[PDB]
């Protein structure tokens, strides 16, 4: 059960060197390709994210693209970047100019074949094919318009698999680029049809987690990248590895998506502490499941003590008891119990996996699909309003050649998005 | 007097596990299949039947297929220990799992593993000389088990006929509960067990959590703990089948003695001296103490409280070191009591059974060595408050079509949500109206 | 398609590494739970005969 | 059906025992003359072992019985 | 007692290699044909004799013809390892091949080269003294094979007469395809093969593929496994006649027994124990097991399910430890069947043959050793859907003339195309009339 | 079973140059003549293309012809240049001037006797002829004039036998000279009535195969005619080792040609790939089946996309299963359904041989007859009706002596070659 990966933009080819790093020092292989593990364990899932060469090698499943290829020199130059399949490598000659119009129209319909081409040529060698996985930003050029057409190509052309992203979103606080709430709203029009599932995350809840949490003195992007890679790679555990309750991608959707709009989710990843605090406490399950369900330590800017929780999943990773799972997620919706959507029973799903990462004892991830997420949206909608009705920055898209009445429908469905979280907000039972 | 094991989805094999360690434990073949000799004069003894077949050379295979759409699991047993134990055909798996959904289970993609199945059980039953039941092992929670366990008693029921087919189920608990959508398929799970199987035993996890906290001493029990005990379970019911007694039962007399009425098939099951090796060495284990500990309510692997309902019928195995008169008046003694009722058109309320093999102690469990035991199988009316809480999640998540499209998606029409729970609303009705003492004479 | 001694040395890496799997760090509880226990096990015939 | 209970065809499955004279009809270029036509395999996009593959090669798989309770389909059978 | 061999083609060539590897090493035949310096006779008894003679000096030679057009895979024969083994009079090969033709075999280059094996084969059969029939082994789909064939078939029954021709055919797979213009070659084929063979075998490669896929555990198999599966067949076949048994067939007898009507010879092929060595100590072989295995579709050697059509008649040969007690209980089992039907005017379906000789096991073979087997061959009407196909490819393809000016420039007229399409429509309609019962027609 | 060669003008002479190399070195044959080889597996058919002078030597079955001498002192002045027969070299005085008409008529049918009786003289000497192979630019004068004149001839002298043809096509994108269109469409059109099969090369396609896959620094002319000498020396090879499913040059032309006129076909050669990538991938059949197939791989400039298979031909070298060559065209054929001409039932033969090519453990060569290769004669007959219809160029043949109502009938027959092509693209069952 093989994933297929995309790799878009600065953002995601800098966050992918990061998790294939991860990656491949879970399974033991060499920077330079080889194996050089030390269990059969290791080697008997490796199929899932890499193919394998001849004489030991393994290569990963991943296709990397830039429109100007001096990222695509970075990351080949990076120190595992040697791992890469040259051919696996697909760039242009000019710019998105941080347009999400030129990143969808003009360069992105110049390269979007030849990168259509290598994902099929990629799918059809799977055995049985499982989702893709797509890392990008929406704030940005190239990663929001391009990455959404080959999403839509993907989608025509394989609807029964799994479509899944890790997105990178605008913070409430500080805007890295002027033009970003055209881009993030033509970015979720596009997700919200399109995709399966979608995680968020804000660069502003990774300093807050490493400057309150961490206490680290010189954060750096590899740090940010760092604990992104440690809950993706947490994320497919279960897929690879024994477990006394097995669990897969489809099974997390099924669980946590009520209905079929409803697919943004909250981030969280638990056994944060900092060198000199840890002498201090010891791993147990009741110390993740507190700092598991505590807002400090979610990647995402609106908190849930403004929502209500739908749905939540969390993956265990270790050698554990049952009791301590089961009897914990009791007791959190018992004691919290006007967090929790009251029409459903039960809003946890839990899944238990035997190998940790290495160097701690234990580990969950959370993924939580939480009301509050519509103040995010409203937060851009307004900001989206505020620059259209005086148009702002409009003849940028027009002159790429979009019609006006892409960013009303646009507005218009995020509005929509809107409305319906805060309906089911207010739902009752009657 | 063979029997053939059904193993479906995750628990089922992984309750199978536990239930082959222990048989072949219990009966002495080693993990290769090999018997090792003790006398060199005498005949070989032959006991081992109801569950292995030998072959001409003397190896021992077990009656058994494992059934699962996800490989990890088969592929941990195909790489375990009991490897050559094994046929390797026997040992079934899918290319993916049926996500949680009934749906997609019955549908989509048990229709594809259905028939290498099929073939399986039907080589088995032609290698058979007398034959007295299919014994099913799944939960009703997960997709596959539910989806794949009804397309195949169906199937079975069709080809196999008046064979008999008992069930050891794990329904979903009334409050530790492991998935959203667990209603959806405890619901949809109701018709195939309802027509399409003779008794139908229910188990509830935090029950026999329960069990393993108070009465063993266990801090932090874990799943292999669980299918120990159904394990043994299981070997006292099918004692009976295998070794000397005084007083053997078939399995056709369980479903004579406990099914008043065609669909009143769901049985509570209870096992009393569940006791830590450091108490044992302190206490007698007479007779009439474990009798008493059967219907105390501490024993029962069900969620479920019998004070608050009727006995129909009660059926009694008592394996080990027992004498019939003091079985006798054990339970005199227990018709004596208060707090036990049973309904007035059952005046003859008890079976018994009585065989002479205590059970076996494995080298890594937790129960203590003990010289006699009982076990406990009983029908009562209590049983209709598991289902009432059933349907009241199903009221709550339905009223709002929570997650539906999964359902209609995968091939199902809405219409069988509807129909499933008035099919589960007559059942209550019917424990209702069994139950109701017949105070009106025309 | 004989065998060499540097394919005797090959497969019998292979035995090893298959033997030394399940090791501290990578064990799962069917490894450390579901072992190889028949000769510590009490074995009772007494009460089990041959049909006729 | 009867009262209180749902039969197995309200769900959809019939289980009586097939028609065995149809059965044992071959299947030649007459019979295809008759109805449909084309006694090729027909081809798939799907991979072998898959459920589209069954679904549109195979006819116990693409088969479907009525659904619904006897009282109110008209059942005409 | 004696029988000739007749070897076309590429698969006819292929195929003798591993029947005469099994025939030489089942006699115990060396490989050039010599005997140890110090003998006087190389064994101490005649029963080669069936398939090998011996000069005086006792030397063996093979009693074998290999026809080919193309000369390599003859030139690769000359210089193996049997090479001593056969007269080099025998090992025929022509310039070039008849290039996937028909009309270029039979009309313009077979018909130079036929004359020359027909003199091999006579000089063959003046050092016989009681002959019953010959064996024919070739591929329908290739050009020299069919044409070939068919024109020597044609000869040699005029100048033979009642004596028996039995062929063994590997018709074209259902899906899989090796060349564009297999249907009008196998037409043509069949066409002649009515009129002048009195039982053909037919042989599907994707049949054999499956069978060494699930029985077998090879990933990657080539001919040669393919060919030494139908080595065995044929050695099964004629064992009759080589070693003791309770229920001798003569060859003549298949012939009587399988056929009711003049074109109703085309028969199926299966066999019991293909199995794997990993396989074979995990169970028990017994008569009843391997009955039961033969009329399973995945024991066939052919890609068609019987359970579409009716029986006529099936013939049984069992070989090894069996007695006759048990099979009249199997057979008697499988007649009890539903999924098995025959035709009401056909009351008493079966012949059988019974022979104490086990199956021989080849140095490097795949299958495991067994003490017993039986094979089965078998006429129904299932066979009319392989028909119905390859015709609707040839209309498919003849409707636009697609590839017809290569036939008509090699020698033949545009009208046998639809000479022969008739043909086969009317062999279709004589499978349909057959197969009516006669409680309907009153 | 022997192949007579003719190479015939500059681009003809040096590919032989090359292929000539690879056979000798495929045999053990050094370059003075003498055999070197270590197996008789090399010994057993070098009749086929050699022929054996006393003591020791062998001598190859080829004939030169040019009008300048330039070529043989080209030939000459390579490496294996010394092992060819010096009655076998044909040349004149003066060249072709790029002028058809020259080529054929004047100088032509001057020299056209004397190579007829030195390939009579070859021919004759085999004990069974097999088919000629012939390698020549269609966009030159002599090469274009000579070559079809030789064709015709030959065609008269032996019909039964088996034509083949090499050729090379003037791309629309570079040219060396400027007469091209005319010395192509009187070259097409005595191809058409003269050949059984031939095949057609883009010089475009193999520089975009150097630049894109090979990655070279400084392509040459050599490693065109490498390629190119590859796929010739590859279609013989079942003809002269032993295999598992013998096949001969015959029995593909009786699979590939539906209609006699439908004799143009598509070339592939699969294992192709840069020293970088070189570390990167194991070779299978599944991958020598994908490259196969990708059009990148195909040395038109046509792309299979555009029109439909009628028939195709792979023919694999190595030691493999039959198993999986048969269910790759199973599933490439199920797949792409759309792409196959559907009034025929199954459109691959496959065919196996034992013995690779020095130096790959597997090789397979593709030949494919598609519709959409109509789209290259439009492109020259619209070149040549934008020169026609202003007389351009016209008195050089003129003077020469040509009709200009030959120019008409040429195109015209080009004209029905494509309207056949064409009708059979969008036929239909009814
Ligand atoms: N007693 C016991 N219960 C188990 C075991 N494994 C899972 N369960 C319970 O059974 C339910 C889950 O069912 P699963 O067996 O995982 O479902 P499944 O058959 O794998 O179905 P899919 O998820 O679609 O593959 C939950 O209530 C679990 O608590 C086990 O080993 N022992
Ligand atoms: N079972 C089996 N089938 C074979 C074997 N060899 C070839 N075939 C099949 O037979 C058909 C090809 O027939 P060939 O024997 O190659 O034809 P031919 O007799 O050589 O005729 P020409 O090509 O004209 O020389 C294809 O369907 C092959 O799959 C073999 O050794 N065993
Ligand atoms: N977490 C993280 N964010 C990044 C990284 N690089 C860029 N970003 C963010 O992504 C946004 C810029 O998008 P960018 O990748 O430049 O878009 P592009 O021009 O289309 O490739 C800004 O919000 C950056 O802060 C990184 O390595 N890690
Ligand atoms: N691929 C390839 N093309 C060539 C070669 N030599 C010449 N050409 C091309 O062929 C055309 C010239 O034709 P030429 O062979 O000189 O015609 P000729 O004078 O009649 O022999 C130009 O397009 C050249 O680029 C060669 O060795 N390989
Ligand atoms: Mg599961
Ligand atoms: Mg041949
Ligand atoms: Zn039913
Ligand atoms: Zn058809
Ligand atoms: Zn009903």
């Amino acid at each position: 059960r093989e994933i297929v990966c995309v790799q878009a933009g600065q953002c995601g080819n800098q966050i992918g060197s990061k998790f294939w790093e991860v990656i491949s020092d879970e399974h033991g292989v060499d920077p330079t390709g080889t194996y050089q593990g030390d269990s059969d364990l290791q080697l008997e899932r490796i199929n899932v994210y890499f193919d394998e060469a001849t004489g030991g090698r393994y290569v990963p499943r991943s296709v990397l693209i830039d429109l100007e290829p001096g990222t695509m020199d970075s990351v080949r130059a990076g120190p595992y970047g040697q791992i890469f399949r040259p051919d696996n490598f697909i760039f242009g000659q000019s710019g998105a100019g941080n347009n999400w119009a030129k990143g969808h129209y003009t360069e992105g319909a110049e390269l979007i074949d030849s990168v259509l081409d290598v994902c099929c040529k990629e799918a059809e060698s799977c055995d049985c094919l499982q989702g893709f996985q797509i890392c990008h930003s929406l704030g940005g050029g190239t990663g929001s318009g391009m990455g959404t057409l080959l999403i839509s190509k993907l989608r025509e052309q394989y609807p029964d698999r799994i479509m899944m992203t890790f997105s990178i979103i605008p913070s409430p606080k500080v805007s890295d680029t002027v033009v970003e709430p055209y881009n993030t709203t033509l970015s979720v029009h596009q997700l919200v049809e399109n995709s399966d599932e979608s995680m968020c995350i804000d660069n502003e809840a990774l300093y807050d987690i490493c400057f309150r949490t961490l206490k680290l003195t010189t954060p750096t992007f590899g740090d940010l990248n760092h604990l992104v890679s440690a809950v993706v790679s947490g994320v497919t555990c279960c897929l690879r590895f024994p477990g006394q309750l097995n669990s897969d991608l489809r099974k997390l959707a099924v669980n946590l998506v009520p209905f079929p709009r409803l697919h943004f989710f909250m981030m969280g990843f638990a056994p944060l502490t900092s060198r000199g605090s840890q002498q201090y406490r010891g791993l147990s399950v009741p110390e993740l499941t507190q700092q598991m369900f505590d807002a400090k330590n979610m990647m995402q800017a609106a908190d849930p003590r403004h929502g209500r929780y739908l749905t939540a999943s969390a993956l265990f990773r270790g050698r554990m008891s049952t009791k301590e799972v089961d009897e914990q997620m009791l007791n959190v919706q018992n004691k919290n119990s006007s967090y929790f959507i009251e029409w459903i029973p039960n809003n946890i799903k839990s899944s238990v996996c035997d190998i940790p990462p290495k160097g701690l004892k234990m580990a969950v991830t959370f993924i939580g699909n939480n009301t509050c997420i519509q103040e995010m949206f409203r937060r851009v909608g307004e900001q989206f309003t505020l620059m259209f009705r005086r148009k702002a920055f409009l003849h940028w898209y027009t002159g790429e050649g979009m019609d006006e009445m892409e960013f009303t429908e646009a507005e218009s469905n995020m509005n929509d998005l809107v409305s319906e979280y805060q309906q089911y907000q207010d739902a009752t039972i009657e | 007097r063979e029997a053939i094991c059904i193993h479906i989805g995750q628990a089922g094999c992984q309750v199978g596990n536990a239930c082959w360690e222990l048989f072949c434990l219990e009966h002495g073949i080693q993990p290769d299949g090999a018997m090792p000799s003790d006398k060199t004069i005498g005949v070989e003894d032959d006991a081992f039947n109801t569950f292995f077949s030998e072959t001409g050379a003397g190896k021992h295979v077990p009656r058994a297929v494992f059934l699962d759409l996800e490989p990890t699991v088969v592929d941990e047993v195909r790489t375990g220990t009991y490897r050559q134990l094994f046929h390797p055909e026997q040992l079934i798996s899918g290319k993916e799992d049926a996500a949680n959904n009934y749906a997609r289970g019955h549908y989509t993609i048990g229709k594809e593993i259905v028939d290498l199945c099929l073939d399986r059980i039907r080589k088995l039953a032609d290698n058979c000389t007398g034959l007295q039941g299919f014994l099913v092992y799944h939960a009703v929670g997960g997709g596959t088990g539910s989806g794949l366990g009804a397309l195949l008693l169906e199937r079975l029921s069709v080809d196999y006929g008046k064979k008999s087919k008992l069930g050891y189920t794990v329904y979903p608990s009334p409050q530790v509960s492991t998935a959203v959508v667990e209603p959806y398929n405890s619901v949809l799970s109701t018709h195939s067990l309802l027509e399409h199987t003779d008794v139908a035993a229910m188990l509830d996890n935090e029950a026999i959590y329960d069990l393993t906290r108070r009465n063993l001493d266990i801090e932090r029990p874990t799943y292999t703990n669980l299918n120990r005990l159904i394990g043994q379970v299981v070997s006292s019911l099918t004692a009976s089948l295998r070794f000397d007694g005084a007083l053997n039962v078939d399995l056709t007399e369980f479903q004579t003695n406990l099914v008043p009425y065609p669909r009143i098939h769901f049985v509570l099951t209870s096992y009393a001296p569940v006791i830590s090796a450091e108490k044992a060495y302190h206490e007698q284990l007479s007779v009439s103490e474990i009798s008493n500990a059967v219907f105390e309510p501490a024993s029962m692997m069900t969620k479920c409280d019998p004070r608050h309902g009727k006995y129909m019928a009660c059926c009694l195995m008592y394996r080990g070191d027992v004498v019939p008169k003091d079985v006798n008046a054990a339970v005199a003694t227990i018709k004596t009591k208060r707090t036990i009722q049973f309904v007035d058109w059952s005046p003859t309320g008890f079976k018994c059974g009585i065989n002479y093999q205590p059970p076996t102690v494995v080298p890594g469990g937790d129960l203590a060595k003990v010289q006699r035991a009982v076990c406990m199988i009983a029908n009562s009316t209590a049983i209709a408050e598991v289902f009432a809480r059933i349907d009241h999640k199903f009221d709550l998540m339905y009223s709002k079509r929570a997650f539906v499209h999964w359902y209609v998606g995968e091939g199902m029409e809405e219409g069988e949500f509807s129909e499933a729970r008035e099919d589960l609303a007559a059942l209550e009705k019917d424990y209702e109206e069994v139950g109701a003492e017949s105070a009106d004479m025309d | 398609h004989t065998l060499t001694p540097v394919h005797e040395e090959t497969v019998l890496s292979q035995t090893q590494r298959h033997l030394n799997r399940h090791n501290g760090k990578w064990a799962t509880e069917y490894s450390v739970s579901y072992k190889d226990s028949f000769d510590e096990a009490e074995v009772n015939k007494a009460y089990s005969k041959r049909s006729i | 059906h009867d009262k209180k209970y749902h039969h197995c065809d309200c769900y959809g499955h019939p289980l009586g025992l097939p028609n065995y004279k149809v059965l044992a009809q071959p299947r030649t270029n007459n019979y295809y003359n008759a109805t449909g036509g084309c006694p090729c395999i027909p081809r798939s996009a799907a991979h072998p072992g898959s459920w589209r593959n069954k679904r549109e090669q195979l006819r116990s798989t693409a088969n479907h019985f009525p659904f619904g309770c006897t009282k109110k389909r008209p059942g005409t059978t």
